[PDB]
């Protein structure tokens, strides 16, 4: 028999036919440690092979490169428990956790550190620690390949090209050990969140499990029973889905069909999974992944076949796979070529993207590898969807908490429709318009079910709310439905006077207004809130982790010294402007100087125009107008809606469906309030409406 | 028949890298209210650094400080430079040097971090054996053929014996160019904005034979104010149409010969203004298969004999299997 | 213990020179040039080197006259330690006024190569350094299988993901590689090249420093690691390093002979169950 | 008889402050004059450039110095931006009192200026003094007024490439007067020397630029230097001095570097041109980091001999010194080159520029010479010899033989005597022995028959301190005591500072405190009158040992021996709150540089002070206008006015 001196240090080992030859022996170590060999083999009864034993610490990767700042302390490979700071140098704003402790699982915590000055087209995607970056400019169609350093392992896109939306293609490489894992509490927020957007129409959802020799008839229960619980969530968010139930081997066996009428509901579909064996299974113990991905891929193309080429029920059918594999394909080639096909038939492309997400959840320890669970899944900005547990115990533990999306909170927002053919107010559901005794006409953003959020200087008569009226999207009417107004706050440091003293006619400052809205609003395709940012909305909204803060959003959503943003005119079409942020503010707000009605009396800029205001109007930017005050200055990030201001004022009015500019003194420019310098007087007033995130 | 020692080395695991070489650093600006102490981190490069120092006070006008001169030694490590250029599936010989400065004979194990994109000897797990005597430096060669197309990190690493426990490591991150040699395609159009003939003119688009693959194509307009140019030049590309507007006079004559990075694809366009006799200059960059051991000069070393191999890397049967 | 070097020198252009040169020749890992024949060379009358310089590893020589022709001299080293890695050294010669005229040359060990052995074809090159491939050979041998050591080998470790029987067609040397352009019997295993099937021609190559034989008009049963070139004609071309099992192929009368018919026959088995069913794991 | 005098700088700076001095004289004691005094227009017009400023006066006070102000906006409006050719203006001061007391024909009485637009001190420095091509380049600017105080006006910055085509430029306000900025040179650049100008918004003219080398290199790990045992070989035909080198290697980290030496020698012309010697090239191995040769006699007699050339004629030529050292076992290359090395024929070198011209004849002459080694710091203790031939002032030459070691630092004051009706002066100044410096000068005298003469005579002929009172004495020479006081002024950057009256007395002093915005160069001008004609006499005095206003102190805690990795408690010391700037250069970009780029330091800075001077020459003049012009004002008292200069070089 095979010698029996094979103990390692600090841990243990389990043996699978005892010291027989061709038996395998398993390493154990505690958390924090790995094991060194991990396997060994008996051989025909020779020497015990090896692909001392001892469980040698965790050690975590360190910042190979870190452009344009600093990290401290500088170590070869950072040890369990330890920390890192990374503060960078002037005029460069930090992004990310500035403080990484890295957690025993061989991973840091927080987003990677890295700073931008803006200037380039696209955010900096910086370096991940353990990796490197090549090509140092971020322009528009520029790219960047990542390679990661030592034995790591690259999961992520390996190629990220700045797109035209200002955001880079794929995810966010994370340079990854051969023995790291992911805790659950750490992957499930994750997961709910990219289902939160596959939800975001009919949705298909396709679960594939494992039934081969190496996963045990345990874990293959296990697998039946985080299938089960994920179906159960799925189906009780009365949302348009179909799921089918696929249990691969050496040859595929499809278990449910979505062809089939059956798949939409719960019973059904529990019992079809329950009726599962591992007896189905021993004909064949291979793992062929390319097996059961071409067995999706038949589906989908007799799905296609049946709906129709061009058919709408079918251009609105998104698709998200599950696999619950253990990562060992050993037959029918590689799985990357049948989702090459899949996208290839689903036509997928920078837009279509939506429409299809792949989870490749591996499990198990000993015969897990990265790389086919990084190619198999999807690859998105800010979303990770390859992920591996050491037991399956962790699977049930992360599933069963998945989609704990809080009970009866509701107050979705930032959902509108992108296409030409659809209406105004379909495509700005938050935009309404306001009405007060003056007769004069203001904009406003629908922030709840309740609350609408505007500029304080729309009212001017006093604050009489009871003879002001707004004015909501409406399916029913294109004229929107009346609503009376049961309370008004008007921001208390707002006077239009305060500063006339200084010869300044004029000043908005504290220009912003919410007002409460007598009847809830019935929320439907014409009429929906848009997310206000730094609140747990928003954050959902925006792909973040759950300990995000407002600083945190201020950084990712005004990420650049230029962000184009939108405002919505007067006739409900959409127009673009360019919000300029640093250094390129003062020169966008020096403007005010020149100004010959509003301020005839004016030696510092900065008490008309404060850090309380976005700056906008240069290059060829539309300029918004008297009436359009009040309404939302929003950008697009990940197909959502976010409010960073309002229109308060202008230097240049092209209203004094018709619009002209001019090319004299003085040029026309914008000054919107920015809704992050205002949080306090948000979060006094609607604290108990949004949940806000720490400042 | 010399003796080697296995494995009785150091575990290279407690060995600190050194990865931080920064030409400069220090760059901020401070203000100090008559008295201030910085808490500064030392880079791991082995030279000496000469702080400068300069002064603006709101009333005691401008003072420039005597430059400190700071020293840091480390007196055993493994100085390697990496060359000025690599070109990808080129062969080139790192050149690790290691400087033993002590009183002591030392015996290192020298080895490279196997790394994609890498093609080492043997692999590059393979250590290769060299001894530093007392007060005196031993290079070490490796030879490597890169084939990854991008930067990579490579990692050095000397362990001494365990009987003296010394060693050194350095990763420094090795920027490896595209494949072949750089090629410039100057294009020289005279531009008289009087001639109406000249207030438009076409540049052909670039089809070139031997452009290689991802060629990093960088277009430079280089435009002459010698004599009012408003010369525009708007481009149909594949990433976009970009247009960048050039004013070289601006109403001014200071030598004011102009320069922009302008970004293109293929095709490119002019629109001329003013009145003037500018030229201009697009520069066009891109890889090429290209050829040039020296035309005057030429070496070659022959050696015959035997040599002794460490039974890592002979390359033959293990004749029982 | 002891080998003998030959540092030669020579000049073409005859114009560009601006007269003397320098050599810097750097010696292996582990070995020093002796002084005494340093200088019994430097002694001589025509000594072809006003001044030497030589500690460890690296020897200079100040060459002040390099004519048209080939003419040279040699010197001997000795060894301290052993060459830790097979690996070719570097020679440069500078020129002693314009020593950025400078160009180096690779020179190889007494018997290896000169520069570091890579498969390139198309626009890619595989790392072909590493280990000599074993040719396994159990059945001809008469050792019975034990614990299905091809299975074991194909499933546990090296993982193997491409498996063809092959029929060699040809033996033929192509740069520092003798290729073995071979005809696929049939496919067993398979995770890269999905457009694998029988009758279909692959290149197998190895290093010809390697003594490995693939005998034509025979077959054998190949597995091993995924290489990317991609044979420049469209089929990913396969090379032969370790972690790569090779077999002879039963014959009409090897497996016939007593000692062998349960080892050919086991290995058609396990040709049958791989190919057929597969790893079953 | 009553008269008006017109001050003011020969060139008027736009948006700074000008001062403008004014004068009586033959007042009577109860009479008072008022007027003002303001810029005109070229004869363009006659709109004001610059408000009115009054100014007041009696017998007795009869001086007063006007801070006239020119702002941009009236400059602009009144059109200083639209003449014609070059750039000039008019300062005129209007009075009723010309017509009142001269019956002159207009109340106008005006001097004729240059305008520039160049203002303020502009510095800025680069991050590197030397780039690899595609790295990113890191530099700041620094904007100060005159009085080097930080300044808030706008300034526009600019890169020019190699060639010098423009690459970027930006237009950024001051909120704190130093402005950071980075931008990356391209990667196919070239080698070549980059330039970054800094201008003043408004003002065109105040373009301060440095340079950065930019060249495809790796750093180096160590660097040679080759030290000359004399930086001077003597060519004279008696005797030719040994030519030895100490050729010193050594790692940049402080230890020496073991290796070899390879050397070869040449002559190199003053145009570039190197022929090098065929032979006689030495290889050496560097034993404790240094390697000591030498040029032998028959050796470089051969040389010579070689290339056909002979000793008389090696004038002028150097000797190039090429050394490449290979770094052994290492194999690194690192180079140095030697072209300092200079044959002289003589080991001191004479600079007699601070000897004042135009010395009124009847008071001593004060002979200053500057016995520098050739090309060395300045030597001490050497005599001068100089012989004084006083032409004839109506009888036979006579020659005057003076010696005079150097005090220190190569500074020689000898005063001959003069006698009166001298007709002109030649001066043999010989320095050194055996060998010596060989320097002529010859002096003319003033027109005979003048008004009069004023001489300056300084007892201290040591440079000021910053601080310290500097004393002068004052004697009207060859005419009555018909005037009662005389006028003096002090010029400092250009502008005129100080102004004020000492009563005529025996043996007189006029002191100045030597303050520090004086230095490093002031004009010292003093005049009285004779009648009604002017003669005037400008002494210039230098102050050295300048240090700045406040302080600033780099100090690392311990010894300077650390180890990677760890921490530096640098200390910064001033006096003020203070924008202190810093930045940690390694030293291989020094040696890897083609050419060795002095930092930043106070010499720099105080010769930015001097690059507002207007100064031509030591001073002195044979008439007051070409006193005044020598010190770069202008003056008008009604009747004789200097022309305005005809460049701001002064050659
Ligand atoms: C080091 O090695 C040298 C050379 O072999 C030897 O002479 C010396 O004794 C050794 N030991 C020390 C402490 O220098
Ligand atoms: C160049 O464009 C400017 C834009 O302001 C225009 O005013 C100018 O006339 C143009 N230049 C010439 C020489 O016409
Ligand atoms: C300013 O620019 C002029 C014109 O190019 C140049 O001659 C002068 O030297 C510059 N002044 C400086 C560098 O101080
Ligand atoms: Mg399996």
């Amino acid at each position: 028999s095979c010698p029996q001196n094979v103990n390692i240090s600090g841990g243990t080992f389990t043996l699978s036919h005892g010291w027989a030859p061709g038996s395998l022996l398993t390493y154990s170590c505690p958390q924090g440690l790995y094991p060194s060999p991990a396997s060994r083999l008996c051989k025909s009864s020779g020497q015990w092979q090896t692909p001392k034993a001892v469980c040698k610490p965790v050690r975590c990767p360190a910042p190979v490169s870190f452009e344009n700042g600093i990290y401290t302390p500088r170590l070869g490979s950072y040890p369990v428990g330890g920390n890192v700071s990374f503060e960078c140098e002037d005029g460069f704003i930090l992004r990310g956790s500035p403080v990484r402790q890295c957690r025993p699982n061989g991973m840091w915590d927080g987003e990677t550190a890295v700073c931008d000055n803006g200037a380039g087209h696209c955010p900096n995607p910086g370096i991940s620690l353990g990796a490197v970056r090549t090509g140092f400019r971020f322009g528009h169609g520029d790219k960047v390949r990542y390679r990661c350093s030592s034995n790591l392992v690259l999961t992520g896109s390996s190629e990220r090209e700045c797109q035209g939306n200002g955001v880079w293609s794929g995810t966010e490489p994370i340079c990854r050990q051969p023995y790291s894992y992911d805790f659950p509490e750490d992957v499930a927020p994750a997961l709910g969140t990219s289902f939160s957007h596959m939800l975001g129409g009919h949705l298909n959802l396709y679960l594939l499990l494992d039934c081969s020799q190496s996963v045990s008839e345990n874990d293959f229960l296990i697998f039946k029973e985080s299938a089960s619980l994920m179906v159960d969530r799925i189906f009780s968010f009365e949302i348009n889905v179909s799921v089918a139930i696929i249990t691969f081997a050496s040859e595929p066996k499809v278990l449910m069909s979505v062809l089939n009428d059956n798949s939409r509901d719960m019973t059904e579909v529990i019992s079809s999974l329950e009726n599962a064996n591992y007896k189905d299974h021993e004909n064949g113990t291979g793992t062929n992944t390319y097996a059961a991905l071409n067995s999706v891929y038949l589906m989908m193309n007799n799905q296609m076949r049946l709906l129709g080429m061009e058919t709408m029920a079918w251009q609105e059918i998104r698709h998200a796979i599950i696999l619950l594999t253990d990562g060992k394909s050993n037959m029918g080639g590689s799985p990357k070529t049948a989702v090459d096909h899949i996208r290839e038939i689903l036509n997928i492309n920078q837009k279509r993207n939506d429409y299809l997400d792949i989870y490749a959840i591996g499990v198990g320890k000993l015969d897990v590898d990265w790389r086919e669970l990084n190619e198999l899944g999807s690859k998105k900005d800010g979303e990770r969807h390859a992920f591996i547990l050491q037991d399956t115990k962790a699977l049930h533990q992360v599933f069963e908490h998945m989609l704990d999306v809080s009970k009866l909170t509701d107050t979705i927002c930032g959902v509108g429709n992108m296409s030409a053919n659809a209406s105004d107010q379909e495509r700005t559901p938050w935009h309404v318009t306001i009405k007060p005794k003056s007769q004069e006409t203001c904009r406003g953003a629908l922030i709840s079910d309740q609350w609408v959020l505007t500029a304080a200087h729309c009212f001017r008569d006093g604050n009489d709310h009871s003879l002001w009226r707004v004015n909501v999207g409406d399916p029913k009417s294109q004229w929107g439905k009346e609503f009376l107004i049961e309370k008004a706050v008007i921001s208390p440091g707002f006077d239009v006077f305060a500063k006339k003293n200084q010869g300044i006619l004029e000043f908005y400052g504290d220009d912003i207004a919410l007002l409460k809205l007598a009847q809830k609003v019935k929320m439907s395709t014409h009429a929906r809130p848009i997310c206000l940012p730094c609140t747990m909305e928003a954050n959902l909204a925006l792909r973040r982790p759950q300990g995000s803060t407002c600083r945190d959003h201020e950084n990712e959503l005004l990420n650049k010294q230029s962000v184009p943003a939108h405002f919505v005119a007067l006739n409900g079409s959409k127009l673009n402007i360019n919000l300029k942020m640093g250094v390129e503010w003062t020169s966008c707000a020096e403007v005010v100087s020149q100004e010959k009605t509003m301020f005839p009396n004016l030696t510092d800029v900065r008490e008309v125009v404060t850090d309380q205001f976005l700056c906008s109007g240069t290059q060829e930017d539309e300029s918004p107008c008297k009436g359009e005050s009040g309404g939302a200055v929003f950008l697009e990030r990940r197909f959502r809606f976010f409010q960073v201001g309002l229109v308060s004022w202008g230097l240049y009015n092209p209203c004094l469906r018709k619009r002209a500019p001019r090319s004299k003194v003085p040029p026309p420019r914008d000054f919107h309030i920015n809704l992050f310098r205002m949080q306090p007087w948000l979060r006094q007033h609607l604290g108990d409406v949004l949940n806000f995130l720490p400042l | 028949l010399e003796i080697l020692q296995e494995e009785d080395l150091i575990d290279e695991d407690d060995i600190p890298v050194r990865s931080f070489f920064p030409e400069n650093w220090l760059w901020r600006v401070e203000t100090v209210d008559r008295f201030q102490i910085l808490t500064l981190w030392l880079p791991d490069s082995l030279t000496t650094w000469e702080i400068h120092g300069l002064s603006l006070s709101k009333t005691k006008g401008l003072c420039v400080a005597t430059p400190v001169q700071l020293r840091v030694f480390r007196e055993f490590h493994l100085h390697l430079r990496l060359p000025m250029s690599v070109r990808r599936f080129e062969q080139l010989e790192l050149r690790p040097v290691l400087y033993n400065y002590l009183d002591k004979n030392l015996t290192v194990s020298v080895h490279v971090s196997p790394v994609e994109g890498l093609c080492l000897a043997g692999g590059g797990g393979l250590a290769q054996q060299v001894l530093v005597p007392a007060g005196s430096a031993r290079p070490v060669a490796f030879s490597v053929v890169p084939t990854a197309a991008a930067a990579v990190s490579l990692k050095v690493v000397a362990r001494g014996s365990f009987e003296f426990p010394v060693g050194d490591a350095v990763s420094k991150v090795l920027q490896i160019e595209k494949e072949g040699a750089i090629h410039r395609e100057e294009l020289v159009y005279e531009l008289n904005p009087l001639d109406h003939r000249g207030r438009t003119l076409e540049i052909p688009g670039n089809s070139d034979p031997n452009m290689i693959p991802d060629g990093d194509f960088n277009s430079y307009v280089r435009v002459t104010a010698s004599d009012g140019l408003n010369v525009t030049l708007s481009s149909t590309g594949r990433n976009g149409f970009k247009s960048h507007a050039l004013q070289l006079n601006n109403r001014q004559i200071r030598g004011l010969e102009e320069e922009l990075q302008f970004s293109l694809g293929s095709k490119i366009n002019v629109k001329v203004g003013g009145n003037s006799k500018g030229t201009l200059k697009v520069l066009r960059t891109y890889n090429v298969l290209d050829m040039k051991t020296c035309q005057d000069l030429q070496i070659e070393v022959t050696v015959k004999g035997h040599v002794e191999y460490t039974m890592e890397a002979n390359e033959d049967y293990e004749d029982y299997e």
